[PDB]
This record gives structure tokens, sequence and C-alpha cells, in this order.
RNA sequence: GUUAUUCCCAUGACCCGCCGGGCAGCUUCCGGGAAACCAAAGUCUUUGGGUUCCGGGGGGAGUAUGGUUGCAAAGCUGAAAC
RNA sequence: UCUCGCCCGAAGCGUUUACUUUGAAAAAAUUAGAGUGUUCAAAGCAGGCCCGAGCCGCCUGGAUACCGCAGCUAGGAAUAA
């Protein structure tokens, strides 16, 4: 025998984006909060172009397979 | 293979069974389909002339 | 099976698995009937009754066995709460 | 157009206007209007008051509810007063309703479309996450339906009036349900 | 590709069955196969089920009974008119009063001797026993 | 799996189930509408568009805050490129394939990649004309790809 | 948990993972198979997922003859008597 | 729509089928089948009863069925277009 209706919610975080119950993806939303002068920037995790803010104008996301990695000093959460 | 209220089985199966009571095979009680298939070959050898005539005597 | 007449011509009940509800043959010879006992209570003594557990071949081969009694024994409610 | 609103709809649309008298909806129910409402017992006795919404004005009654569920709440009773809008519900076209010289018809009119968009409207401080339709052993339907953890007590005893409204609008089983909100 | 998903759905109840499990999946869904399976259900011989509601095509699963052996389709879907039904009774359901056969009559989706008494027939489903 | 290339991989995305967005992103459809067309004059893909929307500026998926579609945003005002992406950019390297076989005449290899590209380019001739967004006077020979890089 | 730039700072190098698709393997009475064997050669008399090419006792034989292509060597299509 | 003589006819007079069920429509003959002691049977459409002539005689039978596909009409709106 088995569930199907209530896995355990460890067995659904280890299975495929795509094969759980509910689909929902796993990026997040991440606040990276430069120092530059004011600005806090919401920048999607799996990004793509260099996510360059437009205070401080310099680089905040590298462009890599996979999600971005931060530069320097660069502290974020999520927003839920 | 027919229906239940079927009218052309209503009219062929009670007239193939007053067919069997007018020959004397069946009893004059079960009228249904299934007592036509629990038939036999010694009936009809029964009711051919001779063993009728067995049954009526003077057959020796 | 009974007919419209209500007859009882059919032999035995063979005896159904308890996971598979499938039917266990007469020349199935890798069936089972396991027998697992009835405690009291606070005492902690034997009671003289017992539950009767019967299970088919094709689970008993593929080890799918040992997740049906346990689960069977919660489905009595005897191993867990 | 044909309206002459009655009595607990009138005892409704005065306290509006009692909600624009120098407070914090002046120019906001001045630009805020009515359709209809109606009064519903849920439970024996406790009857739980909803209104009825203009569709493309629901976005007032959207982003200004919370604040305004406690003021006409102070004007009626303290009881449940919950907000859905008005769903003409499109019959799909049979062969032998007519070719009416109609158009197609939209999903936003159609009968599958409008009554799971109320499911939306009922539970609004707390985003719907999952419903199951769970098949009971009969030509019965459960709707199982998960709810959002953030605001939950928020949205704890509303479950209680929720299953008997949605029950006279649509004529659904339901079962709204407390799990975890899983990202 | 991913075509006739009724035959999808019915190989995975079949492979279910045969390992003998508790219970399956079936990744899409239809109007199609919740009522071939409220066929199933008001018959008995599969338990309870419960659709997860996805935002785009949901997916079924089903609480085995363990009663089945077989679960098919009829594959272009052969049309049926009235009285060649029982040439499908002969060919299809192992006795005479055992099995059913789901068919898609002109007042829904109905079943095999349930069809005769609404005297419509129509197109075929499958079959199961 | 695939088309003109037998890999049955599986590297798809998925909205998640929640609707419009709860809390941030303060930011109306007009004024989505108004960034969207400063990026399109700016020349940019609708496939880029999004990106671009995407990591920058915090923005989920167009559909949910606007209520509409970023190529129906696009046509409202009269931005298009009048010759659709997906012939775009099959065309934009269908023409780079051409030209590396007129260098190499025994890249045979290339030779046999061009056979799927120019496959892939009279199936999406196909389906544009029955949407009769593609008149059906159009065709593709060899210069019509030149011009229209 | 180590180790290399200089040490946060990134990636290297191994170590224990979980995911995807990949070439393969081991074992198993899932069953299938005439058997060898097969996780596909399974879900098949409890036979109907969609779809293309094909075999019908061995010989004569891809032979004779036609068309068709090839500069040619030969290719494709293909009998019959017995 | 009550242009016609509160309900009815009729009148504006319909995106189609496919499929399904009824309804028509068919030539018999042959086949399934009814009925009939042609002496039974294969057949055939025959006969059955009263009146000692006597009544310018009675009664019933010579059925029913499937008639592919296609065309037609009226019901059914599931699946597939
Ligand atoms: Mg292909
Ligand atoms: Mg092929």
């Amino acid at each position: 025998a088995k569930d199907l209706l209530h896995p355990s919610p460890e067995e659904e975080k280890r299975k495929h984006k795509k094969k759980r119950l509910v689909q929902s993806p796993n990026s997040y939303f991440m606040d990276v909060k430069c120092p530059g002068c004011y600005k806090i920037t919401t920048v999607f995790s799996h990004a793509q172009t260099v996510v360059l803010c437009v205070g401080c104008s310099t680089v905040l996301c590298q462009p890599t397979g996979g999600k971005a990695r931060l530069t320097e000093g660069c502290s974020f959460r999520r927003k839920q | 293979t027919l229906d239940e209220k079927d009218p052309r089985r209503l009219f062929e199966g009670n007239a193939l069974l007053r067919r069997l009571v007018r020959i004397g095979v069946l009893d004059e009680g079960k009228m249904k389909l299934d007592y036509i298939l629990g038939l036999k070959i010694e009936d009809f050898l029964e009711r051919r002339l001779q063993t009728q005539v067995f049954k009526l005597g003077l057959a020796k | 099976m009974q007919n419209d007449a209500g007859e009882f011509v059919d032999l035995y009940v063979p005896r159904k698995c308890s996971a598979s509800n499938r039917i266990i043959g007469a020349k199935d010879h890798a069936s089972i009937q396991m027998n697992v006992a009835e405690v009291d209570k606070v005492t902690g003594r034997f009671n003289g009754q017992f539950k009767t557990y019967a299970i088919c071949g094709a689970i008993r081969r593929m080890g799918e066995s040992d997740d049906s009694i346990l689960r069977l024994a919660k489905a009595d409610g005897i191993v867990s709460k | 157009n044909g309206e002459k609103p009655d009595e607990f709809e009138s005892g409704i649309s005065q306290a509006l206007l009692e909600l624009e008298m120098n407070s914090d909806l002046k120019a906001q129910l001045r630009e805020l209007n009515i359709t209809a409402a109606k009064e519903i017992e849920v439970g024996g006795g406790r009857k739980a008051i909803i209104i009825f919404v203009p569709v493309p004005q629901l976005k007032s009654f959207q982003k200004i509810q919370v604040r305004l569920v406690r003021e006409l709440e102070k004007k009626f009773s303290g009881k449940h007063v919950v907000f859905i809008a008005q769903r003409r519900i499109l019959p799909k076209p049979t062969r032998k309703s007519r070719t009416k010289n109609k158009q197609k018809r939209p999903r936003s009119r159609t009968l599958t479309a409008v009554h799971d968009a109320i499911l939306e409207d009922l539970v609004f401080p707390s985003e719907i996450v999952g419903k199951r339709i769970r098949v009971k052993l009969d030509g019965s339907r459960l709707i199982k339906v998960h709810l959002d953890k953030a605001q939950q007590n928020n949205v704890e005893h509303k479950v209680e009036t929720f299953s008997g409204v949605y029950k006279k609008l649509t004529g659904k089983d339901v079962n709204f349900e407390f799990p975890e909100f899983q990202l | 590709v991913r075509m006739n998903v009724l035959a999808d759905a019915l190989k995975s109840i079949n492979n279910a069955e045969k390992r003998g499990k508790r219970q399956v999946l079936i990744r899409p869904c239809s109007k199609v196969i919740v009522r071939f399976l409220t066929v199933m259900m008001k018959h008995g011989y599969i338990g309870e089920f419960e659709i997860i509601d996805d935002h785009r095509a949901g997916k079924i699963v089903v609480n085995l009974t363990g009663r089945l052996n077989k679960c098919g389709v009829i594959s272009p879907r052969f049309d049926v008119q009235l009285k060649d039904l029982e040439k499908w009774q002969n060919n299809l359901l192992p006795s005479r009063q055992f099995g059913f056969i789901v068919l898609t009559t002109s007042a829904g989706i109905m079943d095999h001797e349930e069809a005769r008494r609404k005297h419509t027939g129509g197109k075929i489903l499958g079959f199961f026993f | 799996g695939r088309m003109h290339a037998p890999g049955k991989g599986l590297s798809q995305s998925a909205l998640p189930y929640r609707r419009s967005v709860p809390t941030w992103l303060k930011l109306t459809s007009d004024d989505v509408k108004e960034q969207i067309y400063k990026l399109a004059k700016k020349g940019l893909t609708p496939s880029q568009i999004g990106v671009i929307l995407r990591d920058s500026h915090g923005v989920a998926q167009v559909r949910f805050v606007t209520g509409n579609k970023i190529l129906r945003i696009l046509k409202s005002k009269g931005l298009a490129p009048d010759l659709p992406e997906d012939l775009y950019h099959l065309i934009k390297k269908a023409v780079a394939v051409r030209k590396h076989l007129e260098r190499n005449r025994k890249d045979k290899d290339a030779k046999f990649r061009l056979i799927l590209i120019e496959s892939r380019i009279h199936r999406l001739a196909r389906y544009y004309k029955t949407k009769r967004v593609l008149p059906p006077n159009w065709k593709y020979e060899s210069s019509t790809a030149s011009a229209l890089v």
C-alpha cells in the first residue's frame, strides 16, 4: 500500500518540479538590499540578465546556468 | 437472445410452447423457454407411433 | 452462488486474501493463515480469543506481506493508536 | 433598473451613506455604488448577511474591505458580512434553444467559470490553494479546498459561515480546510 | 503522442490491479473519465476516488477495491446500433451475467444493460469485468 | 521527444497555482504597459521583454498583473514586427547556415541540418497561414530570407 | 568535514546526497517466452494506444522477362513452368 | 408576433451534420416463423362444422418477421468533427 493524497513534505521537495501534485516552481524572488544609495531591489533568483540597479549602477547578479549568485555584501530574503 | 417485453418473443415463444404441449413432450405446467432447453431425444422416441402403440397395447 | 430458487449448490468459499482481496486457490500451497493473539486489559493476560489473517501467494513472494500484517493490525488498531 | 430596494437592503443602503459621512470612506463611497443583498441563515438563528457587487467595481470592494467589514458590522449586528459579485450565468447554446442571432458566449459568464469564482469571492482575505473533488461513494461531490496559513485565524470562524452560504448560492457541498501553505 | 486518453487511464488501473496495489494516479482528467469511473463507482468494483484540482487539467487518485481483472478500452470506438450488443455480449464480457460495457448514448454516459432500458444506445467507451 | 533530434528531456517551466501578486509589486496595468511600450521601442523580443520584467523589475507573469498577454498589449497601439518571432529566429539562422555552406561546400553535417531548419520553416508557414495572420500569397525561396534578417 | 589564490570573497579538487534526462549493469517467479532469454521480447484467448514497412513450407530465385536508373560494375520493381 | 381569427391555430421561419431511436418506403419468389393431420414427412394454402334434399347453408384461413448501404421525416444532444 501507498499514499498519494497526503504525501510527506519531505518527499515532495525531493521530487522534481512538475512531478509533484501542485507543481509550483522552485525559484524565488530575492530582496537584494545593496548599500548603494537607498534602493531595495526585487530580483529573480534564477536570473538571466546582468541585474544592474538604477541608483548604484553596478552588478547585482551574475547570469549562470541554474541560479544567479551575488557579488559583494548583498543580503536578501524572500517576499512571500 | 431477445429482450423480455419483446412481443416477437411473446408470440413466438408461447406458440412454440403450445406446440410442445400439443405433442406432449412437456408438462402442461412449465411454460418457460429454459424448460424447452431441458429436453432430450428420448421424448421424441416415445411419441413416435410404435412407442405410443407400445403404450396403447397390442404391440407385442 | 444462489439461483432464483435460492439453492446452495456452490461447494465452499475459498479464503479470499486480506490485502489483495484475491482468491486463494486449492492448489496454491503458498497461502497462509496467520493468527495473532488477543491480550486483556490492564492485566496483560491471554484472552482465549484471537484474530485471523489470511494472505495469498503473490503478496507472500514479493515481500508485500510485511506491510500487510502490521497495517492490518493497524486496521485492527492493535499495534498503534 | 426597475428596482425598488427593500427594507434590509435599505438598512444596508443607508449604512454606506452613513459611512461616507466624515469618516475614512467619504470620497471613497462617493465613487462606490450598490447592486443588491440577501439575508441568509447559517447554523440556525445566526444569520449571515451577504451583499452583491458590480463586477468592474469589485476592486473597490476588494482593496478596501478590511476596515469596511469592521464598519458595516458595527452598524449591523456584528454578524458575518461576506462579499461576492453579480455574475450573469449564461447557458450554452443548445441546438433547440435557437440560433438567436447572439454572440459566442464569454467564459466569464459561463457556469463553470462563474461558480468557481465565487469561492474566490467568499474567502477574500486568504488565497485559496487547492480544491479536491473527493468523490464520495454515490452521486455526491465534496469540495475539500485548501486555504492559506498567513491569514488563517482571520478566516477561522468564517468557515462555519461559508459552507452554508455557498450551498444556497451554488448547491455544492464544500469543506474549507486549513493545512499549511507549501512553497 | 497522447491520444485516446481513456486508454491512458485504463492501463494505469490494470497495471496497478495486477501488481496488487492500493491506490493509483491517472495524470489527465476528462468528463469522459469522470463519468466512466462514476459507472464503476455505482457498481462498486472500485472504491472512493479523489480528483486533485490542478488549474490546467487535474489528476485522479483511485482507492482500489481489488475486484478488477481487466479494464479496457475499445480503441477506435466502434459505433453501436441496437440488437448488436448481444454480439458484443458474446465477444467481450466473460460470462452471461458478469461484467459491464460503457456506452456513449444520446443522453450521456450509461451502462451496458442500462442502455437497452433507455433503448437508445450509442458509441462505446470500453469494457470492464 | 522533440521533432528533429531524438532528445526526450523534460525542461519546462510551470506557473504556480497562486494568482496575482499578493503584497509587493505595487505596479498597475497602465504602469506595466507604459514600461512595456518603452522596451519594444528599444527593439527587443517578446520572448526577451518577458525576461526583462522578470529579473530586473520584480514582475511576474504579465497575464495576472494586467489581465492580458504581452503581444495583445503590444498590438493595441501598433508596434508589431509584422513577421512573427517563431518565424523570425528560425530564418535568422537559416540564412547563416546557407552562408556557412557557401564557404564550406563539403560540410555536409551542416547540409543535413539545413534540411531540418528548412523543414521547420515550411511547417510553421503552414500554421501561420491557417490562423490567417500570414496571408496565403506568402512564400519563401532564397532572397526573402536575406533582406529579412 | 578538508584542501588551493592571500584570508572573508567567489569557483576549483574530493567526500555523502536528492532531481532530470543517458549509455550500460546486477538481482527478482511483475509477468511474459517453444526455449535460450527478456524490465522490455511484460500490461495477449482477461485478445482493440496511435501509426509505417513487411513474412506466409523448403527449392527453383531476386533467376528469366518487362519497364526504370547507372559511364560502367550494378541498383530498384519482380514472376512462372516444374 | 398576437400583422391573420388571458389559451390555441397560423406567421416572422433557424450554423450544419455525424451518430441514436422511432416513423415512413420496398416484390413477390426464397429464408426464419404462425396456422392446417397433404395418411405422417419434403409439400401445399388449404379447410373446418350443421342441414337424413330441406338454409335460394353458416364461420374463420390464405398472417408476422429481418428487407444491407444510400435518400426522407420526427424524437435524443453524450462523445468525435
Ligand atoms: Mg518526425
Ligand atoms: Mg516507420
